[PDB]
């Protein structure tokens, strides 16, 4: 049994001595040419109110208008963003929901929590009201994140340490992914969709292949529990945010950490990461009720989206860059453009 | 989705009547309520209209004060109180379903229609060609015009195309003038610059004939154009 | 036992180190590379006219 | 004993008014103004708010009056003279009227504990509160021809006596004696409450301090009116009929800050003895 | 300037939000109770006399309560504690029946009242703690000494004086006496000593909102 263990020390050395010779340079240097962003200066353009609750999660529609939240009172609120106008508000079955997901047709969405189920609904149904579609249960643990791939596929994490790839149709878990320590508290699609990443409590992001059901590669650069994780635009990279106050961006060829973005007197943890468009900008939602633009090639904050009266618990951008959704334990959500 | 209607049949000149619609298989609360009838031999008119809630009603300039529409959320019926009738107001009546949010397709659904008898600034829709002649399997296009431009500030389009075939109601082709109905084969399509309209059939099949009656939904006295027939 | 739990755990650290890796500059040479092929194209990079900003407020 | 009598109430009116008048002034509206900062919501909040800001406009008609009392001389005009006793008397008979609207508010909240009735809505709030404005406003309006200068001229000493002694018998009861018998009323309500509930369970901590506020705020309530409502129909009656005025005025006057001083000790009683309120002041 | 169907889109929206506000005040009428407690200390009993969370709904003297059992929930509890900040009281769970009972047992039971009577996201809530197997601890207690879970006990072995000692040893454990209540009690009586404490907790509220505490 210890020859195992110590082989596993070996390899883990062995890892560790590959990627430092990978680190002959760092970001910093190679970026300290470029100009950096101006103070990013962002308003309210709206303010989505009507929850009467902590809103834990939204997330936009693939047209970039719609939007959905959801909170604790017991509603899912689909949202046209440019009018404010309440599109759907769903009755959900138990009000403990920690999680939502926009499907890229926009013809579901899909929500869990503590009940360790996630349910999905048909918003596109002939009868004019939005009804459960499938109820995925599997999972011993919350429901921390969700994201569909198609009409048909949703992976999903949980607090008891597996992320499954669900095929809605049947309501069976085709895949289950193995290997974190710890509960799994994000998660995060390729733009490819044929890999995703999750962050977990054990301080570790791991790379998953969709189809191949495996771990791909492990970053633990982060010192504490892990809450958000966020794609690059390239897909090529991705971001963490975690209790320990600070952002670490990892990419994915290069094996290990990039970047770390933190300052002295900010101490609390991070909520939600995203990035825009063209992924130069960072934004991270803290506990400290307002949310930090970081410049994400250079490390140091371009802006403040501050507005909230409670913590920014999340956070998302539109899939054309062109405004930013925060929600927050205030029960308001702010579009920031 | 089912709209069944009914109080039709014979009534004297200057009678009252009420026309009634069932709902059932939809949620009746969540749906605005239209009353469109046609003639024996004219096109689809207007009628009424309640709001989700009865909270808004609109009636027809030619009804207004005579008729009131009202419904029974709790019973999923529709009703029409039609007083002092005139002869002017035989007519198939029909009840449409129509649910307004973003992206919804209003006047989805129309019932089976019910027959009344009486005993012996709107915007104005051009459908030039009465009739057509059309065989299976070539291509047609059915052109449409108004008198103001159906373009609106936020981008949308408001016209819709409804196919009425022998003996059936009118069915939704296209809503805001480019999106296709659920359910309606992918050969049909719709264009339009915003003063004119067309619609266009590819390959058309031996059941796409019929009257195609263009409307619009821009301001509240919805109009209908007088329709363009295909026929074998 | 612990031996199966053992042997899984340092075959997924055989193929995690089995990776061809490449060297962090040119990483970060791609990140910038895409920074900077898409920068015109993000408005809260470069924020766009009020005119074509979809959240006009009045 | 004319004489002592007499330069005593000179002696009342020109250095007692003023510096009983001047202390109010710099406590009360100091008061009023922390509080104020400290509320800025529920109809109870509305309520306290509308009774704060009641309480500072009725104090902002003092600073001109004491420097007048000082200088013994309207130097301010006639336009001015009516409109600061009109308004210290409007603010006077709100802020009545807000504690009792006060008393049946918490009355309420220990009847309806989640703020079910329509009474414990904000909207209905404000509009009670606005109600409560208008209707002073309108019930006091018939003081302008009493306070009408000839000199300055005190509430009481002002108009003729026979009109001005039915007003004031009726302002007092509309004003004074129908809100107290409310208030009086509903806080009693609410001491049966706090003491048939102290203790349902034997180790919790008890309710003696809500207790002994709601029964501070009626004696705080009756002890400083009332004496002031009975010398001033006392004193109009004297003018009425047939140096006896003198004795009965010179009560008068001595009376007059107490019931004022309601407004001085309302911010400290009603926000600053409420050990949430203070925390959030501190805090805020 | 809306078109006919922005306004009846505008219309739907102020239908949603009028249902909303009614939901909300309907939601605000119930009390939140928050059921913790070890493993095996009675939870489940509690629950009668009354593959995640479990909700149990019940109405008493005019109060509709909901009881949230979140002890199946084998994940983090510092990752979702957070969720049930705002609940009126914690209901808190141990059994009198564990002091050599090991898993030291109710060294693991104070451990975890500990960790919740003193979390930042329960500052002001309440507590209701009840000490199940009352009868259990009174026969077990005639054989077994207490000395065995505190050494430091002087005291007799009676019955009432061991669970006097556990009482306070349990309410002593908070670190915030004067904004915190902990309404002790021994197990239709368990459901009015609820009932009374969560009225005493919410007239508190009210009447610290209203100036009077």
């Amino acid at each position: 049994l210890d020859q195992l263990r110590q082989e596993a020390e070996q390899l883990k050395n062995q890892i560790r001595d590959a990627r430092k010779a990978c680190a002959d340079a760092t970001l910093s240097q190679i970026t300290n040419n470029i100009d950096p962003v101006g103070r990013i200066q962002m308003r309210t353009r709206r303010t989505l109110r009507g929850h009467l609750a902590k809103i834990y999660a939204m997330h936009w529609g693939t047209d970039s208008r719609l939007l959905v939240s959801a909170s604790q009172d017991g509603k899912l609120i689909i949202w046209d963003s440019y009018t404010t106008n309440k599109v759907h508000a769903i009755p959900l079955r138990s009000s403990w929901v920690m999680t939502c997901a926009y499907a890229p047709s926009g013809n579901y969405v899909a929500c869990g929590g503590l009940d360790n189920i996630c349910s999905i609904y048909n918003l596109k149904t002939r009868e004019g009201n939005v009804r459960v579609s499938r109820e995925l249960a599997g999972h011993t643990g919350y429901l921390s994140c969700c994201r569909f791939l198609d009409d048909n596929q949703i992976v999903t994490s949980s607090g008891d340490t597996t992320c499954a790839l669900w095929d809605i149709e049947t309501g069976q878990q085709t895949t289950t992914f193995t290997g974190h320590t710890g509960d799994v508290m994000s998660l995060s699609l390729a733009p490819d969709t044929r890999l995703f990443v999750s962050g977990a409590c054990d301080a570790s992001a791991k790379l998953w292949d969709v189809r191949e059901g495996m771990c791909r590669q492990t970053f633990t650069g982060h010192e504490s529990d892990i809450n958000a994780i966020c794609f690059f635009p390239n897909g090529n990279a991705f971001a963490t945010g975690s209790d320990d106050a600070t952002c670490r961006l990892f990419d994915l060829r290069a094996d290990q950490e990039l970047m770390t973005y933190s300052h002295d007197n900010i101490i609390c943890g991070i909520t939600s990461v995203s990035f825009s468009k063209s992924g130069r900008l960072l934004l991270a939602g803290y506990d400290d009720f307002n949310c930090n633009v970081w410049d994400a090639l250079k490390a140091d904050r371009a802006g403040v989206l501050a507005g909230h009266d409670n913590r920014v618990s999340c956070l998302g951008v539109t899939d054309d860059g062109m405004a930013v959704a925060t929600g927050s334990w205030d029960s308001f959500l702010k579009i920031w453009n | 989705v089912q709209l069944v209607e009914s109080g039709g049949g014979l009534v004297q000149p200057g009678g009252s009547r009420k026309l009634s619609c069932s709902a059932s298989g939809f949620a009746f609360s969540s749906f605005g309520m239209h009353w469109v009838r046609q003639a024996p031999e004219k096109g689809l008119e207007w009628v009424a209209y309640i709001s989700s809630g009865s909270g808004t009603i609109y009636y027809a300039d030619t009804v207004k004060g005579r008729f009131t529409i009202s419904r029974d959320d709790p019973k999923n019926t529709l009703f029409l109180q039609m007083t002092s009738l005139r002869s002017e107001d035989t007519a198939m009546y029909y009840c449409v379903r129509s649910i307004y949010y973003y992206g919804s397709s209003p006047f989805d659904f129309w019932g089976q229609g019910t027959t009344l008898t009486v005993s012996s600034s709107d915007i104005v829709m051009t459908q030039a060609t009465s009739s057509v002649p059309v065989t299976p399997g070539e291509s047609v296009s059915i052109s449409c015009r108004s008198s103001k431009s159906l373009l609106h500030s936020n981008g949308n389009t408001y016209l819709y195309w409804f196919l009425q075939r022998p003996g059936q109601s009118p069915q939704l082709l296209i809503y805001r003038m480019s999106n296709l109905a659920s359910g309606v084969p992918d050969r049909f399509s719709g264009s339009g610059s915003g003063t004119a309209f067309t619609l266009t059939i590819s390959r058309l099949e031996a059941e796409d004939v019929g009257v195609y009656y263009c409307m619009q939904h821009l301001e509240y006295p919805l109009t209908f154009g007088a329709g363009t027939k295909l026929e074998l | 036992a612990s031996i199966a739990q053992a042997r899984k755990l340092v075959e997924q650290l055989k193929m995690e180190a089995n990776i061809d890796r490449i060297k962090v500059s040119k990483a970060a040479a791609d990140l910038m590379a895409y920074c900077e092929a898409h920068a015109k194209e993000d408005p809260l990079l470069t924020p766009v006219p009020a005119s074509e900003n979809p959240f006009r407020e009045k | 004993t004319c004489k002592n009598w007499l330069a005593a109430e000179a002696a009342l009116e020109k250095y007692y008014l003023s510096i009983f008048y001047g202390i109010e002034f710099v406590v009360g509206v100091l008061g009023n103004t922390i509080v104020v900062y400290g509320y800025i919501w529920n109809s109870s909040n509305i309520y306290l708010f509308n009774l704060s800001v009641s309480d500072l406009a009725f104090l902002c008609t003092l600073p001109m009056l004491i420097r007048s009392y000082a200088n013994g001389n309207w130097i301010y005009g006639d336009v001015l003279c009516i409109s600061n006793r009109y308004v210290l008397h409007a603010n006077l008979y709100t802020s009545i009227l807000f504690l009792t609207f006060i008393s049946i508010d918490r009355y309420l909240i220990i009847k309806y504990p989640f703020r079910e009735h329509l009474l414990q809505k904000k909207e209905f709030a404000i509009l009670i509160s606005l109600a409560i404005w208008v209707l002073v406003t309108l019930e006091l309006l018939p003081i302008l021809p009493l306070i009408n200068p000839v000199t300055c001229n005190d509430f009481a000493s002002s108009g003729d006596p026979n009109y001005n002694l039915i007003y004031s018998m009726c302002l007092t009861l509309l004003g004074f004696l129908i809100p107290l018998f409310v208030m009086c009323f509903f806080y009693y309500k609410i001491a049966l409450f706090l003491k048939q509930r102290n203790r349902q369970v034997a180790t919790a901590l008890p309710l003696e301090k809500p207790l002994n506020l709601v029964i501070m705020a009626v004696v705080i309530f009756s002890v400083l009116f009332t004496p002031y409502h009975v010398m001033r129909n006392v004193r109009i009656a004297s003018r009425l009929g047939s140096c006896t005025q003198v004795v009965i005025n010179s009560f008068y006057i001595v009376t007059r800050p107490l019931a004022f001083l309601n407004s001085v000790i309302n911010p400290v009683f009603y926000f600053l003895l409420g050990d949430h309120f203070r925390d959030m002041l501190m805090n805020q | 300037t809306l078109s006919a169907e922005d306004k009846a889109a505008v219309e739907r929206s102020k239908m949603i939000d009028r249902n909303l506000r009614e939901d909300g005040e309907k939601a605000a009428r119930e009390v939140k109770l928050l059921l913790l407690g070890a493993g095996e200390s009675g939870k489940n009993t509690i629950v009668k006399q009354m593959t995640g969370i479990v909700e149990t709904h019940f109405t008493f003297k005019d109060l509709h309560f909901k009881m949230f059992d979140v002890g199946a929930q084998r994940s983090e509890r510092k990752k979702w504690i957070h969720c049930f900040e705002g609940v009126t009281a914690i209901i808190f769970c141990v059994a009198l029946s564990d002091y050599d009972l090991v898993l030291n047992r109710m060294h693991a039971s104070m451990k975890l009242f500990d960790s919740i009577c003193n979390n930042k996201w329960f500052t002001d809530t309440s507590i209701i703690l009840f000490l199940n197997k009352k009868d259990l601890f009174e026969e077990k207690i005639k054989k077994s000494p207490l000395t065995i879970c505190y050494p430091e006990y002087a005291g007799s072995n009676t019955y009432e004086e061991a669970a006097a000692y556990i009482q306070c040893q349990f309410e002593d454990l908070n670190k915030r006496k004067d904004t915190k209540e902990i309404y002790t009690h021994f197990t239709t009586k368990n459901v009015q000593f609820v009932f009374d404490a969560v009225t005493d907790v919410i007239i508190k509220n009210n009447l610290k909102d209203c100036g009077l505490f």
